[PDB]
């Protein structure tokens, strides 16, 4: 009757796994996808009754990925490929937009939790937690509806767990400290898998059992309206709580709100 | 029982040789306990053994006990082996057959579990999923009718022995029909997995009198278990004595098949079941039962416990008593198994509510249940004629060393025997007077 789903969200950023890629690591993204497949394996073998569902984030949008071995994890492995074939083949650039489009995914996510949440049956409780891999640079312009899905994410109790793959996120940490998630970065590439099978594998309540990583020193600086930068002091309103970086004669968003 | 208690008292060379298949590894991982899991799987990958102290550290100190048991159900399944660590230490490292199945399920490699299915194309006479779900309820119907004693259900006879074998059923004359013993309630009311699962393992038990292969029946039926229902397989591939199991799977509604000679056979919904639908029993505050069901297994069913009061074409409307639930006691079902089964066949709608049945109903029940053993009488044999304490202590001892002992009372000097121990007792008696 114990219901887990894990939603795996993939930084499939072009710029940042092309930029791996000419560098000739020994870490690629196929080795990335096939580490994400075998631990929604995992995740399923756990229990009969777990759900897995795995969203890639691209600069256009986000894309649901979801012979002696199991028949059913077979099918998910062909369709996750063929979805990620698809998205990458069918990728073009087109606009300067780089920045990776986080928040929809993760709005995507808590949309199909949601969704599925309505469909258990009401003698069970489906227990979900939001695994999210980050490989490109994070993005300040989407710090408000970064912030909001965090606050969505905590009011429905949805743990999110950040792996930080190359360049730390503060928006990660902050997330994972809202809705008590596990947020961990990546000393070496090549054995991230063996990490998803020994933090991020088990569930809440097996997480206590075990013993973890202490969590990182968290950040919470705040973003500017007029510049959507980290800021560490500012001028905050007292009426709209906007944050400003100087000082105005005139509050902006309090002239907009007649 | 269950599995791990069949699957402990096996030869370790069984044991090794059931995991020589992938589908039995996967199967008995996911029978092992949430937090071997998690152990099974970090040690997965790993070509050394581990120091036993290093594991013991993963858990904390409070959960130690869910630890301990880990362990020891590992070693006893011997998933793993310890290992003589050079200098003095013990190292833990699974067992490399069973990891190369479990890797091999997992990740891949090696041949598919089954043949071939597009050799011979597509089944000309393939049926649909409900059509399977029909054929698996109507034999499951007809199975327990027999078990009743129902003349409109008619099994093969070697099915009848084996229920025999069981002790479900008890022949006391040749040719006359056996009569179901409360051994055979209490399986009735049992969860029909758990039924399917009690099944099997009397199979299996009875196996070697038909002198079959233990590890390759077990599987067959693993791999049975994790099988995509409404897919055929190839029968090919197999020895003559499991298609002969296959056969009785075939009478038991665990696989259809068109023909005994044919090639393909479609594994049903009960048979997927058996390595683990909504309810259709309501249950009020005033301890009436409504269920929606048509066939008269379950009809029969309910009224073993429950009076009946209506039955319309497609509901059933009965009352639960005292006098109905004493008699069901009284024909050897405890109030433990009506609770479970209540709880089985509820409605989804009862579900909703969080407890899955009203706790006044099941405590009623409980309490009428104790009704029947609020009495204890024990036949025996009664001392009461001892003359001093100290004889009285030596006698009571020398009982006690027998085991023959009912009831003591130092206070007044009175004891109570078996009567099978009485002489025994009376012998002791005499010889430590005729010594003296
Ligand atoms: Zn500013
Ligand atoms: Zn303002």
């Amino acid at each position: 009757d114990e219901l887990n789903l894990l939603v795996i969200v993939v930084d499939a950023n072009p710029i940042w796994w092309g930029k791996q890629a000419l560098k000739e690591s020994q870490f690629t993204l196929s080795k990335c996808i096939d580490a994400v497949m075998v631990l929604g394996n995992s995740h399923l073998f756990m229990n009969r009754s777990n759900k897995l569902a795995v969203i890639a984030s691209h600069i256009q949008e986000s894309r649901f990925l979801y012979d002696g071995k199991y028949e059913l994890l077979t099918s998910a492995n062909e369709v996750i490929v063929e979805e990620i074939k698809d998205l990458m083949t069918k990728s073009d650039i087109k606009g300067q937009h780089t920045e990776t489009l986080l928040a929809g995914s993760l709005a995507k996510a808590l949309c199909y939790i949601h969704r599925m949440n309505k469909e258990v049956k009401d003698n069970q409780e489906m227990k979900s937690r939001i695994l999210v891999i980050k490989a490109a640079e994070d993005s300040a312009l989407q710090y408000m509806n970064f912030m909001n899905v965090i606050f969505a994410a905590q009011k429905q109790n949805i743990l999110i767990d950040a792996c930080v793959l190359d360049s730390d996120s503060g928006l990660l940490q902050q997330a994972c400290d809202i809705t008590g998630g596990l947020y961990l970065k990546v000393p070496q590439m090549p054995s991230l898998l063996q990490y998803l099978l020994w933090v991020f594998l088990p569930d809440q309540d097996q997480r206590s059992q075990l013993i973890l990583p202490p969590p990182v020193h968290v950040d919470y600086r705040a973003a500017c309206f007029c510049h959507r930068n980290l800021i560490e002091i500012g001028y905050v309103c007292s009426v709209c709580l906007s944050i400003f970086c100087n000082f105005s004669p005139i509050c902006t968003t309090c002239e907009t709100a007649f | 029982r269950n599995l791990q208690e069949f699957l402990g008292g096996l030869s370790p060379g069984v044991l090794d040789r059931l995991y020589g298949h992938p589908a039995t590894c996967l199967a008995v991982f996911r029978e092992l306990p949430s937090l071997a899991k998690n152990w099974v799987m970090r040690m997965l990958f790993l070509e050394q053994p581990l120091p036993q102290a290093a594991v013991a550290l993963w858990v904390k100190k409070e959960f130690s006990k869910a630890q301990e048991e880990s362990t020891g159900l590992l070693s006893g399944l011997r998933i793993w082996h310890t290992q003589l660590l050079p200098g003095g230490l013990q190292g833990l490292i699974l067992n490399p057959i069973f990891r190369q199945n479990l890797r091999i399920a997992l990740l891949g490699g090696g041949k598919a579990w089954s043949d071939d299915t597009s050799q011979l194309g597509p089944d000309k006479h393939a049926r649909d999923v409900p059509s399977l779900d029909k054929y698996a309820e109507e034999r499951w119907e007809v199975v327990l009718h027999f078990m009743v004693g129902s003349p409109s259900a008619a099994v093969s006879q070697d099915l009848a022995q084996l229920l025999s074998q069981a002790g479900l059923m008890k022949s006391t004359e040749p040719g006359e029909p056996p009569c179901i013993t409360s051994a055979g309630f209490q399986f009735l009311l049992l969860d029909t997995p758990a039924q399917l699962w009690y099944f099997m393992l009397q199979y299996l038990q009875t196996a070697q009198s038909r002198g079959m292969d233990l590890v390759e029946i077990l599987s067959f039926l693993f791999q049975l278990s994790f099988s995509t229902l409404g897919k055929d397989y190839s029968v090919e591939g197999m020895s003559d004595s499991l298609l002969n199991f296959l056969q009785h799977l075939r009478e038991f509604g665990l696989v259809f098949q068109r023909k005994r000679k044919s090639r393909r056979y479609y594994p049903t919904r009960l048979a997927i079941n058996l390595s683990s639908q909504p309810g259709f029993i309501v249950v009020e505050t005033n301890y009436r039962l409504y269920a929606y069901t048509e066939s008269e297994l379950q009809i029969a069913l309910i009224a073993l416990f429950s009076e009946m009061l209506y039955r319309f074409p497609n509901m059933v409307v009965a009352q639960v008593t005292r006098e109905s639930v004493q008699q069901a006691i009284a024909s050897g079902i405890t109030a433990q198994q009506i609770i479970h089964f209540l709880r089985t066949r509820a409605h989804p709608v009862m579900l909703k509510q969080t407890p899955v049945l009203p706790p006044t109903i099941t405590d009623q029940i409980r309490l009428w249940e104790l009704e029947r053993d609020r009495l204890r009488f024990t036949e025996g044999v009664l001392y009461n004629q001892f003359l001093s304490q100290v004889d009285f202590e030596l006698l009571l001892a020398h009982a006690r060393e027998l085991g023959v002992l009912v009831f003591e009372n130092s206070a007044k000097r009175l004891m109570v025997v078996t009567p099978a121990g009485h002489s025994d007792v009376k012998r002791f008696w005499k010889r430590q007077k005729h010594s003296s």
